[PDB]
């Protein structure tokens, strides 16, 4: 499998792969890099879908250096009239777009923290990619 | 075989495989071939021979310069074409000759210029046309548009428009009978000169994000005019720019237009008070707010005439105080911000949602909390804390009720539910109660549905609380920690059919409590551990019985109780998945299905 | 056993008599006669306690027409500075007062509602007194 | 023995016993007499004489008239006299003439009418004096007071003292050392002349419901002028007619006065604002209101000096903002109106308590919420809703956490308690907790004490989540729904001393996971139903184990698994109370203890 780097900042080392038999490329950008202290940014993704980016959402399996935490479910866009205007998009329409995020308030202990992310979407709800994201831990 | 092979004989989708040719092998009599992210270069007369008979066509990013003339030409029955991603710098005129039935044509990020040179003019039949995210400098719809019935959405969004004039739309004028979706949003747009809408009806349109300050938003607002659309759409995107400001002189001049449903999606400035604002928006008989976060709103309360109301996803500081003499439906869902709730007064208020909000109740249900007297359904779900302090006074005409994985407090303490002599559909699931009390179902003398799956008992024993429920056709009593019933308890439910009974902690099989059920069809006792019964007693089930799940739970196959055994298989006509069921306690017999082990003894 | 009548109202007939050995007497009124169906009134009381009535409590065992409701404790007055004057009251002091009351909002079943009230108080916390009451109660 | 015996030779009781006389029957060295209820007319000269040895006496409603003069003579060591009830129209002088040590003297509801006229004058060591519910006109100290020392309660309320004169507590000036906490409530009153306390000195005073009206209390607290009170209370009494206005004019004058600590005992007037009121109530070091009604005041914040606040059962609109440079001790229990909770500023704060009040949290626990940084205890119990949204961050200094009868939200998606390494102390019980992270101890090395009874795991089985947690030596997993624990989960719990599992759901004991735990003393599995174990390998028990309940739980006594009863017959030094213990599967074999049993086979 090959590795795709990311960003690092002062604590963190984010890095992914890919998950199944699908590897479809994508462009993912965080500027400035996130620091798993309180952070904020922006989110550059380029991409072409193979499916319907219509009421996608995310299946999150996250894993605390060998201690898994139960499965979250993020929608990111709902039915109608959505927040995003990228979730109208079609297969082979190209998505470019910037999206930011803010976050602060709570600590980490160091280790290796892994996430798996599966994306599901369209018509009958089926994957669109799953990613394999790791992230090492060592404040200051 | 490279294509893979979705539906027998009839669908066909093969994707990526590096192709350079529509396929030969693929069946004579196929529908909907997928067949796209594949390099074709050019597209060629005759093209799709050897498909006669097909509906839907898909050809994405399979990067085509050139389509010449005739092509699709033996081809009828074709009611799609998804052109997206391909870019197109000569499209032959007559193409799209022979279609005969066509509906939906596709065509996002060709690069489009105009619409006079597109050859879709001889087209008929053709419900939907989506050209977005082209290159598109003027708004003049061309003539042939008169030719061209029965279109009903025209989306083009995400183009080059930079203005509208009067004479476009000079067409459309003779036009008696005509529906048309119409969506111009993320085009950067700053004149529109007025009297260009005039005479003209829409049934939708949607302007969002196409607006760079407050000032050109109310030039432009000023230049529709007479517009009259069934429905309005404004409201901005979170992924973009967007106004820096919006007081109660935005959104005027919006009286002149003939409105019917409004809807505001997504402001990103934090609107201060609702009136003054909104304020030609009245006669609206449905309105709508989705993301927009007013959580400095004093006054909330004016007489508005909507019919219709809803609110998703908004922030709030406190919980607005609603006074609407005609508003028949509420829909206040996934709300975020204040967690308590005030009375309202809505005099005719038939429907309401309140669903995953998280806010408390004190006192929660009484004609004197909605100030309504007839209203038919009620939605608390998946809220904070509801306190009972007083059974529903004034709302006797009420069918539907959830409660569902919200708190409830004080629900043994008298007959919370005494008035609702009309109810069809109660769920109370995962509130955190304790059933102590002997007629806490007193009074629902029409309930049907009842559901209350994880809410223990006292002392884990079942007593006798479905008396008078004489009409109750399923009853869901799972994973409510009981041990023991009463032998006589579901007495007088001669109309259950379903009797959820599972993941209990059960010990021994009686089949004397449901002696007289003559419609039970299911019985499920799954996730227990039953491994003997009370005595040899065990009877024949009302005749009635279809199905009896007792899959997953803990057997003992020994000597003792093999008679339990042999009476469990004396009846595979009603078990469910004998795979499931078998030994556990003995170490040597274990993994073993009950039914198929012969032991000694 | 001795029958003691209070009031009658529209709906209510209530009464009362001594549950244990204990038949020291006392005198309850109220006014006017409660309704059972939302009401407003004085309740005059006037006691002779044979124990110090300091953090005074009561235990409700209510039944409503042979249903058991679960037992209820009814916290009078509470350790120091108590809203009640006469909780400061000794063993042999008279007690003479009158506390007001008000509710409304709950619909009651026909039948023949029954209710023990068990009185406790003192430093080693024993009971001072233990009556039964009975409401009859017919709407309209 | 008419009279009741209630410790052998030393109380005896009898009560409304119809007596005339005192009983002689009675030991001849008793202490603590009680004689009450009983009719004696009249009381002679040298009436206790059988009792030469007695602490405490108690004649209340013994119908008395009169008291001769010598009654009590040969009785010291007598330090309580209770008198209450008893009409007394002729006292003689020299009454109360033998008590060398009396302490207590209550004479309460006889028909006192003044305190010159009353024989305690060569009385000493008496402390206690209450004489309530009197007919007393005039409060002038006698003159006897002076020789009367060691004086430190004075009780006369429920008394017709109507008016203060200067010339009253003329003595009580030469009095260097004196303690005296007096109390005069439902006095009516109607005039304090100025200068009457004048260098006075009290250490408590109770003034409650003795002023009819506002001009009259505010005269009379300008009556009061260099008091110089320790500790202050007043109020009035939900019992009886209350003041008809309150405002900012009212409580003034109290500047005068030097006060230490202060509280305001049940308002019944919906005061408004809490400023320019209590205004020279600052430099106070402790501040309480009980059962006031401040729902509608907008302005809290303000800096008074208080290091002690307290409101109890009072009724507020919305939590109130507090900004108290200097105020280490709150506590806020048991109030009603508000249900939520907004971020306080307590600089210098090292004990909270926020117990019963049904509030709300979001994002509950950070240094921003209480804005301190020294919090030594914390009380969330009782309350509503709390959604964890941040460990406990800059809160590292924190020894005792009781969450217990919440209702806890998100606990289980990262390391809720992964700051607090300083915690002794921890209780989660009966919160709505669903236990599905390994890690959600994670921090807490130094926890002694852990509760969680009432909290389901993730399928019912007990990972290894006690890692770390090595000082544990309390631990209480009861009424966790448990089916399953794995082979490795008290591991490196070597202090642990007391382990409660009781009220589960198992089956098999195995005694391989407690295999070395060698300070374990108590283990609790009471209320499972344990028929059997995995094997014939239960080896001993640590020898530690001194204690081992295993009643209540049901047992099967037949053939099969015999070896498992005699392996418990094996050990009777730790069972517990074999009475409880016995079968219940075979029908024959019922209510039968298990260790009595003899069975064939
Ligand atoms: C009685 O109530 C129980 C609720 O406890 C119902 O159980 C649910 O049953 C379905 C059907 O087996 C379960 O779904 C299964 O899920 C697994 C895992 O996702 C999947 O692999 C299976 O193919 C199947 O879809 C479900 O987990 C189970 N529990 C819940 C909470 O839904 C039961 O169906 C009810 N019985 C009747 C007769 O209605
Ligand atoms: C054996 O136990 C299983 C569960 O342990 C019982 O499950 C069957 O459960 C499924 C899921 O709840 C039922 O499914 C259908 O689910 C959809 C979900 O949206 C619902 O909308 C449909 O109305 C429908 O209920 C399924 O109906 C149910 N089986 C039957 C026969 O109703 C199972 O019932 C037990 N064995 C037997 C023979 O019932
Ligand atoms: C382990 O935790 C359980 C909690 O479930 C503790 O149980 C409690 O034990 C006491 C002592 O037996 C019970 O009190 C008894 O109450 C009855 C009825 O009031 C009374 O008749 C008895 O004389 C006795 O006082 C109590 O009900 C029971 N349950 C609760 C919820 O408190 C158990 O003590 C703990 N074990 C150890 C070793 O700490
Ligand atoms: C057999 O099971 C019973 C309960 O089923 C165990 O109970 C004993 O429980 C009582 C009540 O919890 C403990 O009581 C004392 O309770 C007061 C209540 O305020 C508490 O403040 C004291 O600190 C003290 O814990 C009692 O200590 C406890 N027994 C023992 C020996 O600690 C019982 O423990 C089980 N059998 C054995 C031999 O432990
Ligand atoms: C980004 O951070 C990662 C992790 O700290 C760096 O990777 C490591 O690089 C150091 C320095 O060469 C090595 O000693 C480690 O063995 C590496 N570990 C792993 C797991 O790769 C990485 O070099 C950083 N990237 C940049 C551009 O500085
Ligand atoms: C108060 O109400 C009770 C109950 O309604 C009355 O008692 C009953 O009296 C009627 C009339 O004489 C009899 O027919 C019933 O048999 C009585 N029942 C019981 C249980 O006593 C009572 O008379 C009323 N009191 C007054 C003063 O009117
Ligand atoms: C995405 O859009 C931005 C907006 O101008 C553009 O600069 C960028 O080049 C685009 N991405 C690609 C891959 O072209
Ligand atoms: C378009 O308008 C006609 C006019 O009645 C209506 O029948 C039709 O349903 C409308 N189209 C849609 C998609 O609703
Ligand atoms: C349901 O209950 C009502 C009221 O008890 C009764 O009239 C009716 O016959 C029952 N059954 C049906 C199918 O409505
Ligand atoms: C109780 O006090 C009131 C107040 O004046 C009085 O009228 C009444 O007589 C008293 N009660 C008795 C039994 O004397
Ligand atoms: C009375 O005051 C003295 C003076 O120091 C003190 O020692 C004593 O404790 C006080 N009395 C009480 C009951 O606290
Ligand atoms: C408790 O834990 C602390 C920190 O791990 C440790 O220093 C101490 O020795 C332990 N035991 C006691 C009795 O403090």
């Amino acid at each position: 499998q090959k590795q795709y780097w990311v960003c690092n900042s002062s604590d963190a080392s984010i890095s992914y792969t890919y998950c199944d038999k699908m590897q479809y490329p994508i462009s993912i950008n965080v500027n400035p890099c996130i620091e798993l202290k309180g952070s904020k940014g922006l989110l550059h993704i380029f991409y072409i879908p193979r499916r319907d980016l219509k009421q996608l959402y995310f299946n999150l399996y996250i894993t605390v250096n060998t201690m898994n935490l139960p499965k979250r479910k993020e929608v990111i866009c709902r039915g109608s009239d959505d927040d995003y205007s990228f979730c109208r998009a079609l297969k082979g329409e190209t998505v470019n777009t910037t999206i930011s995020f803010s976050f602060k308030g709570i600590k980490f202990s160091k280790g290796k923290y892994k996430c798996v992310v599966e994306a599901i979407s369209g018509s009958p709800e089926e994957m669109l990619f799953c990613l394999e994201f790791v992230i090492l831990h060592q404040p200051n | 075989e490279p294509c893979v092979e979705v539906v027998p004989n009839i669908t066909y989708q093969c994707m990526e495989l590096n192709f350079y040719k529509i396929p030969d092998n693929l069946p004579f009599s196929t529908k909907n071939l997928d067949l796209s992210f594949n390099p074709l270069r050019h597209l060629g007369s005759y093209s799709f021979f050897s498909f006669p008979e097909l509906q839907v066509l898909d050809l994405s990013r399979c990067e085509i310069q050139t389509i010449e003339d005739g092509a699709y030409q033996s081809l009828s029955h074709l009611s799609t074409l998804i052109l997206t991603g391909n870019p197109i710098q000569s499209l032959a005129l007559g193409a799209f000759s022979g279609l005969s039935s066509l509906q939906k044509l596709v065509a996002v990020e060709t690069n489009l210029a105009s619409l006079e040179n597109f050859p879709i003019g001889h087209l008929k039949t053709l419900k939907e046309l989506n050209v977005a995210h082209n290159l598109i400098q003027s708004f003049k719809l061309p003539e042939y548009f008169s030719n061209l019935t029965n279109l009903e959405h025209l989306d083009l969004s995400s183009n080059k428009i930079q203005s509208i004039y009067c004479t476009d739309l000079r067409v459309l004028h003779q036009m008696p009978l005509l529906n048309l979706s119409l969506d111009l949003s993320l085009n950067p747009m700053n004149f529109i000169q007025p009297g260009a809408f005039k005479e003209i009806r829409l049934h939708k349109l949607t302007l969002r994000n196409n607006f760079d300050s407050l000032n050109v938003m109310k030039t432009c607002i000023q230049g529709l005019a007479g517009l009259e659309v069934h429905r309005l759409v404004l409201g901005e995107f979170r992924n973009e720019g967007n106004l820096e400001k919006f007081d109660k002189s935005a959104l005027e001049g919006l009286c002149n237009l003939t409105i019917e449903e409004f809807r505001l999606a997504y402001l990103d400035y934090y609107l201060d008070d609702i009136i003054d604002l909104f304020n030609c928006l009245t006669n609206v008989s449905s309105f709508s707010l989705v993301s927009v976060t007013i959580e400095r709103v004093k006054d909330f309360s004016y007489n508005f005439g909507w019919q219709h109301l809803e609110l998703v996803n908004c922030k709030f500081g406190q919980f607005p105080t609603l006074k609407l003499k005609s508003l028949k439906r509420l829909t206040f869902t996934s709300n975020k911000g204040g967690n308590a709730f005030s009375e309202v007064d809505l005099p005719s208020l038939e429907f309401l949602d309140l669903s995953r909000n998280g806010l408390s109740f004190k006192g929660c249900c009484s004609q004197s909390d909605f100030g309504t007297t007839s209203l038919k359904y009620l939605d608390l779900s998946f809220n904070g804390v509801i306190t009972m302090s007083s059974n529903f006074l004034g709302l006797e005409q009420l069918e539907h009720l959830d409660f569902q994985h919200s708190n409830l407090k004080q629900m043994s303490e008298f007959s919370v539910f005494l008035s609702l002599r009309n109810l069809i559909y109660l769920d109370i699931s995962h509130t955190h109660t304790r059933v102590a009390f002997n007629g806490i179902f007193n009074g629902l003398s029409s309930l049907e549905v009842l559901k209350m799956a994880g809410n223990s008992f006292q002392e884990n024993f079942l007593p006798d609380i479905f008396t008078e429920l004489r009409n109750l056709t399923f009853l869901d009593l799972s994973q409510c920690q009981l041990e023991q019933l009463s032998p006589t308890a579901f007495n007088s439910l001669s109309s259950l059919q379903v009797l959820n009974m599972s993941h209990n902690n059960f010990f021994s099989l009686d089949t004397f409590p449901y002696k007289c059920l003559n419609s039970l069809q299911v019985l499920d006792y799954s996730l227990n551990h039953i491994m003997t019964s009370k005595k040899q007693e065990l009877q024949h089930f009302p005749s009635s019985l279809a199905f009896l799940n007792l899959t997953q739970n803990d057997f003992a196959c020994t000597c003792e109780h093999q008679s339990f055994l042999q009476w469990i298989k004396d009846q595979r006509q009603l078990l469910v998945e004998v795979e499931r069921m078998e030994c556990a306690t003995p170490s040597d017999k274990q993994g073993m299905p009950v039914l198929s082990l012969n032991i000694t003894c």
